[PDB]
RNA sequence: UGAGUAACGAUAAAGAGGGUGAGAAUCCCUCUCGCCGUAAGCCCAAGGGUUCCUACGCAAUGGUCGUCAGCGUAGGGUUAGGCGGGACCUAAGGUGAAGCCGAAAGGCGUAGCCGAAGGGCAGCCGGUUAAUAUUCCGGCCCUUCCCGCAGGUGCGAUGG
RNA sequence: GAGCCGGUAGCGGGCGUGGAUCCCUGGAUGUCCGAAUGGGGGAACCCGGCCGGCGGGAACGCCGGUCACCGCGCUUUUUGCGCGGGGGGAACCUGGGGAACUGAAACAUCUCAGUACCCAGAGGAGAGGAAAGAGAAAUCGACUCCCUGAGUAGCGGCGAGCGAAAGGGGACCAGCCUAAACCGUCCGGCUUGUCCGGGCGGGGUCGUGGGGCCCUCGGACACCGAAUCCCCAGCCUAGCCGAAGCUGUUGGGAAGCAGCGCCAGAGAGGGUGAAAGCCCCGUAGGCGAAAGGUGGGGGGAUAGGUGAGGGUACCCGAGUACCCCGUGGUUCGUGGAGCCAUGGGGGAAUCUGGGCGGACCACCGCCUAAGGCUAAGUACUCCGGGUGACCGAUAGCGCACCAGUACCGUGAGGGAAAGGUGAAAAGAACCCCGGGAGGGGAGUGAAAUAGAGCCUGAAACCGUGGGCUUACAAGCAGUCAC
């Protein structure tokens, strides 16, 4: 319980380090982690295939599981925190002054 | 989901239902038979199917 | 043991012995030791069967007083043990 | 509780060539008796049962890694069909 | 440190050719030689618990080496009405209705019950698997139980 | 309220806003062993009765149900049926038993100590508890716990040692039900009775003595009130809301430095590539339960309870009080030895009774024994939470880690070692020597003497290279001079 966190797969920006600035959509988002994979985060990795199934596996550069405390969600700016304002049946995050 | 269906059509096997529920058991637990013989052999089988099957007779058994 | 009407085990109180005048002292050498309480059995009638009892030498007659209570007793129903047990 | 006595075909060499004869073998629950064994198989391939064999099979002990463990053990059971029937499903 | 020292576990003993292999005194085969043979051979009981068989494999285990293995990974392998034990009996002992004893815990105890390498009980010869076999198969032979029939008789028990 | 099919990736295949995984509550199912409970037994196995079912099914097997012993009560003995016991729990508690070392600078009385430990039982506590009290005040007023009283009064081979109570200050606060006289009724017995007894109902509970019966008061609606009962508040077993920042700059990475600015009932603390009130999780303040649990705190009901006088002497807990013998408890070791308790012996009384105020006696006081129950204040920490001038892997629990394990012991029982790449796995494709291991290059990284029991990486210990020195020398290995 709780591990819940920020946004689900959605708009976010990257305030990290080596992707600060950057934007995208995110993919995939690891709460047993709390990180959240983007379209930033990029290494190579140089390994021949994963399981010995098929035989060729890719050189993937895919994109690092980036920790969940260096994005943030955007909506009409620059992305605010996340407020949460309860309709008149259910509830859905505000952001600093809109919806959704 | 699948439950909400499987589940209704049970107090629903209430037709006949006590000894209803029993003979489908039965078949119920031989569908499964054909399958952990046809998993053995092993190019025959993709999981799940015996999972979801073996929870159906369970809530089924009630 | 103890066991009836009695209602009296068996005190472990030791017996010290000693050396002395008391116009002059009194001295010493100590060890606990068990007292018994003085016990007999007691067979009596009570309707058809007899019946024993372990008790102990000073409640011999509230024995007695017993069988005499039941009298005023409904008993038989080959009760042997059941008796006694019945009989308060 | 009926198709809970027979358990998987045994496959092997020696469980193969019993299909020559009438003598098909599978593994069954441990706590499995020939009668019930009998009773079940019958009712389960439609077929008369004339003689049941049955044996454990102590489970050997693997172990992973530093982890030291065992295998579960299981009754292994060889039935004898009546002459002439056959279990097609085994005949794979 | 002692120190590349002592030791490498029975003085029945070795040699060679061929093969395998990255590597062979040490694994495989063959020939020669030697040792045991009331055993150093075979079979059963206890104990031991997969060490059996097969495939792949040598870091460590093996007092050296190791391609080998009782070692690693993996797959297979143990078939019974008659063999052994149990749905039979009782021994010493144990347990223990009744009964007795004991500050508590407990101790004793008839019947009974438990308790065997003792009593009782129906299988022999041969074949087959890498690996089981009075267990599978073949031949020949037998026991108990239920049902029915035919024949026979007072039948009937933990009691005598 | 977006993911999910544990730790646990991969092969393979699925599920989720028709609201999954996950969390809280209740229910279901729950193999065999274990109190272990049909019987057996070398726990985790083996064998069986009765009833119903399953298969061709009478032989066989399986399934559902059921069958231990013991106490108490209905059952007329009967055989039944009904409620209860059994076993476990870290510490704490009460009761039955109960040491020695050691101290006394030996040792026996004495001490250690009614401790250790064994046993039975109680339960969220347990024990104790409404005065046959204390004790000197013509005073106090159940019990328990704390302070004090007091190292006092005492006890003591007057050694070593041991060591009270009343009184005062606090916590808490609560009182009740029976036995007996007498009355009614059901049953038994027998020397039929105006009775004896057993059970059930009324009645009654005290020390200004009370109660019973009789007569007078009027005997009353009223008055008190649960420790039992009902409901509710509250609380616990999941959750939710929650203020305020962006730019530049160094850097692998800013949370740093600089610019300007913002919240604060919130600048506790944790995280994010480093050093953040304003990025994340929080924190202040506040919100929450269908279901289970708890719950006089508030509210309501029932049980129960409450008066005066006069007369009669019926009753007022028995092998008991009481004295003696043997002991234990108390500060009290036989001491002038009372008090409480009781194994043996003798053995009363019913208020003009009986106990006590430290032998005894008198006087004067106090108190009502031999039936029972009672909350809170107290003790403990298996469990959950919070906090530390507590530990930081030889410390801290034996265990940070798959430990009561591996291993040792026939067994009781003993009992270890072992934590850390990196922000991220980006965990090193491919080539090169090699059977492999392991290397060299390539590549990832801020860093690879961070390369995988990999942070730092000390010392002993082993080694290659370099400088100086040594084969006529006499030695605590240094020291002084050249
Ligand atoms: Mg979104
Ligand atoms: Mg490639
Ligand atoms: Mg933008
Ligand atoms: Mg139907
Ligand atoms: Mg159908
Ligand atoms: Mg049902
Ligand atoms: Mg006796
Ligand atoms: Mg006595
Ligand atoms: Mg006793
Ligand atoms: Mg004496
Ligand atoms: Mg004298
Ligand atoms: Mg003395
Ligand atoms: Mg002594
Ligand atoms: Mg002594
Ligand atoms: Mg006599
Ligand atoms: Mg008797
Ligand atoms: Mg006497
Ligand atoms: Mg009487
Ligand atoms: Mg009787
Ligand atoms: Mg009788
Ligand atoms: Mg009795
Ligand atoms: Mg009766
Ligand atoms: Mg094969
Ligand atoms: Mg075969
Ligand atoms: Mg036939
Ligand atoms: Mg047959
Ligand atoms: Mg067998
Ligand atoms: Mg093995
Ligand atoms: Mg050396
Ligand atoms: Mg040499
Ligand atoms: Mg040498
Ligand atoms: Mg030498
Ligand atoms: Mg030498
Ligand atoms: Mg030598
Ligand atoms: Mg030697
Ligand atoms: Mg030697
Ligand atoms: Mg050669
Ligand atoms: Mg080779
Ligand atoms: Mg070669
Ligand atoms: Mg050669
Ligand atoms: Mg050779
Ligand atoms: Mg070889
Ligand atoms: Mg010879
Ligand atoms: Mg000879
Ligand atoms: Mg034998
Ligand atoms: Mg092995
Ligand atoms: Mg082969
Ligand atoms: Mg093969
Ligand atoms: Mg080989
Ligand atoms: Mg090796
Ligand atoms: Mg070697
Ligand atoms: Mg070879
Ligand atoms: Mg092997
Ligand atoms: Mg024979
Ligand atoms: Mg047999
Ligand atoms: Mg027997
Ligand atoms: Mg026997
Ligand atoms: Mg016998
Ligand atoms: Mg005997
Ligand atoms: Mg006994
Ligand atoms: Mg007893
Ligand atoms: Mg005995
Ligand atoms: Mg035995
Ligand atoms: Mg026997
Ligand atoms: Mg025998
Ligand atoms: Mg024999
Ligand atoms: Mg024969
Ligand atoms: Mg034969
Ligand atoms: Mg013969
Ligand atoms: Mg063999
Ligand atoms: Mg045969
Ligand atoms: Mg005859
Ligand atoms: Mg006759
Ligand atoms: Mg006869
Ligand atoms: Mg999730
Ligand atoms: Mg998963
Ligand atoms: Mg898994
Ligand atoms: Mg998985
Ligand atoms: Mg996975
Ligand atoms: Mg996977
Ligand atoms: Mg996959
Ligand atoms: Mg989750
Ligand atoms: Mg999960
Ligand atoms: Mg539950
Ligand atoms: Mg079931
Ligand atoms: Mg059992
Ligand atoms: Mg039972
Ligand atoms: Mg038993
Ligand atoms: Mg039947
Ligand atoms: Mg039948
Ligand atoms: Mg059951
Ligand atoms: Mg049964
Ligand atoms: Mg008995
Ligand atoms: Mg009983
Ligand atoms: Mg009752
Ligand atoms: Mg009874
Ligand atoms: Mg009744
Ligand atoms: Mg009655
Ligand atoms: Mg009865
Ligand atoms: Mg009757
Ligand atoms: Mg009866
Ligand atoms: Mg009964
Ligand atoms: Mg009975
Ligand atoms: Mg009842
Ligand atoms: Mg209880
Ligand atoms: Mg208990
Ligand atoms: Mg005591
Ligand atoms: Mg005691
Ligand atoms: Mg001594
Ligand atoms: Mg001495
Ligand atoms: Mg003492
Ligand atoms: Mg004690
Ligand atoms: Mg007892
Ligand atoms: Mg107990
Ligand atoms: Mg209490
Ligand atoms: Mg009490
Ligand atoms: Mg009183
Ligand atoms: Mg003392
Ligand atoms: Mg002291
Ligand atoms: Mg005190
Ligand atoms: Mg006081
Ligand atoms: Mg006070
Ligand atoms: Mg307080
Ligand atoms: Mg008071
Ligand atoms: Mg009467
Ligand atoms: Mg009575
Ligand atoms: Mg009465
Ligand atoms: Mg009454
Ligand atoms: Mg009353
Ligand atoms: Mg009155
Ligand atoms: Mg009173
Ligand atoms: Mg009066
Ligand atoms: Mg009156
Ligand atoms: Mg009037
Ligand atoms: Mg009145
Ligand atoms: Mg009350
Ligand atoms: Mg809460
Ligand atoms: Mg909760
Ligand atoms: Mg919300
Ligand atoms: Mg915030
Ligand atoms: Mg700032
Ligand atoms: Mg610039
Ligand atoms: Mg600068
Ligand atoms: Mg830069
Ligand atoms: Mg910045
Ligand atoms: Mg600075
Ligand atoms: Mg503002
Ligand atoms: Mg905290
Ligand atoms: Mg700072
Ligand atoms: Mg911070
Ligand atoms: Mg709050
Ligand atoms: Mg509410
Ligand atoms: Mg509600
Ligand atoms: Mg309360
Ligand atoms: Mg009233
Ligand atoms: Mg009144
Ligand atoms: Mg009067
Ligand atoms: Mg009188
Ligand atoms: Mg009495
Ligand atoms: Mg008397
Ligand atoms: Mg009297
Ligand atoms: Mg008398
Ligand atoms: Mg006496
Ligand atoms: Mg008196
Ligand atoms: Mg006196
Ligand atoms: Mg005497
Ligand atoms: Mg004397
Ligand atoms: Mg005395
Ligand atoms: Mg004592
Ligand atoms: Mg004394
Ligand atoms: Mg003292
Ligand atoms: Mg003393
Ligand atoms: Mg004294
Ligand atoms: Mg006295
Ligand atoms: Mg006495
Ligand atoms: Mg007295
Ligand atoms: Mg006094
Ligand atoms: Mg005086
Ligand atoms: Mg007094
Ligand atoms: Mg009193
Ligand atoms: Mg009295
Ligand atoms: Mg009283
Ligand atoms: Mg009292
Ligand atoms: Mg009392
Ligand atoms: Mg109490
Ligand atoms: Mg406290
Ligand atoms: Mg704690
Ligand atoms: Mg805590
Ligand atoms: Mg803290
Ligand atoms: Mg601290
Ligand atoms: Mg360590
Ligand atoms: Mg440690
Ligand atoms: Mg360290
Ligand atoms: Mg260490
Ligand atoms: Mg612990
Ligand atoms: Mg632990
Ligand atoms: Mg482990
Ligand atoms: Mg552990
Ligand atoms: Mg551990
Ligand atoms: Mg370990
Ligand atoms: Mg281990
Ligand atoms: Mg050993
Ligand atoms: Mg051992
Ligand atoms: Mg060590
Ligand atoms: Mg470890
Ligand atoms: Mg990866
Ligand atoms: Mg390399
Ligand atoms: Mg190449
Ligand atoms: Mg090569
Ligand atoms: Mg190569
Ligand atoms: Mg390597
Ligand atoms: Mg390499
Ligand atoms: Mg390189
Ligand atoms: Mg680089
Ligand atoms: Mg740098
Ligand atoms: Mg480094
Ligand atoms: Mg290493
Ligand atoms: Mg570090
Ligand atoms: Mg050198
Ligand atoms: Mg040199
Ligand atoms: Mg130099
Ligand atoms: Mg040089
Ligand atoms: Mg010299
Ligand atoms: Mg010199």
């Amino acid at each position: 319980r709780v591990k819940m966190h920020v946004k689900k797969g959605d708009t976010v920006l990257v305030a990290s380090g080596k992707y600060k600035g950057r934007v995208g959509k995110v993919k995939e988002v690891l709460p047993k982690k709390y990180a959240v994979i983007v379209e930033g985060v990029n290494i190579v990795k140089k390994a021949v295939r994963v399981s010995p199934k098929y035989p060729q596996g890719g050189f993937i550069e895919k994109e690092a599981p980036l920790h969940a405390s260096k994005v943030r969600p955007i909506c009409p700016a620059c992305g605010k925190p996340t407020r949460v304002r309860k309709k008149f049946l259910e509830n859905g995050k505000k952001i600093r002054v809109c919806a959704k | 989901m699948k439950l909400s269906e499987v589940r209704k059509q049970l107090e629903e096997a209430r037709k006949l239902s006590p000894v209803e529920l029993e003979k489908l058991v039965r078949e119920k637990k031989r569908e499964l038979m054909e399958l952990r013989f046809q998993a053995s052999i092993g190019q025959l089988s993709q999981n799940h199917k015996i999972r979801d099957l073996k929870r159906q007779i369970a809530r089924l058994l009630t | 043991s103890g066991k009836r009407p009695i209602v009296a085990n068996s005190i472990q109180r030791r017996g010290k012995a000693k050396r002395e005048g008391g116009v002059g002292k009194k001295t010493t050498g100590i060890s606990k030791r068990r007292q018994y309480p003085n016990l007999q059995k007691v067979r009596v009638r009570v309707a058809g069967q007899e019946i024993t009892f372990r008790v102990a030498a000073s409640h011999i007659p509230k024995v007695y007083e017993l069988v005499e209570r039941a009298k005023g007793l409904r008993l038989e129903g080959l009760s042997p043990k059941e008796i006694k047990k019945e009989l308060l | 509780t009926a198709y809970d006595v027979i358990l998987a075909p045994v496959l092997s060499e020696k469980a193969y060539a019993g299909f020559a004869e009438g003598k098909y073998t599978f593994w069954v629950h441990p706590k499995a008796t020939k009668t019930e064994i009998k009773n079940a198989v019958e009712t389960a391939f439609k077929v008369k049962v004339v003689k049941v064999n049955t044996l454990h099979v102590r489970g050997k002990k693997k172990r992973l890694g530093r982890y030291l463990g065992k295998r579960p053990d299981r009754k292994k059971a060889i039935v004898q069909v009546a002459p002439g029937q056959k279990i097609e499903a085994l005949e794979g």
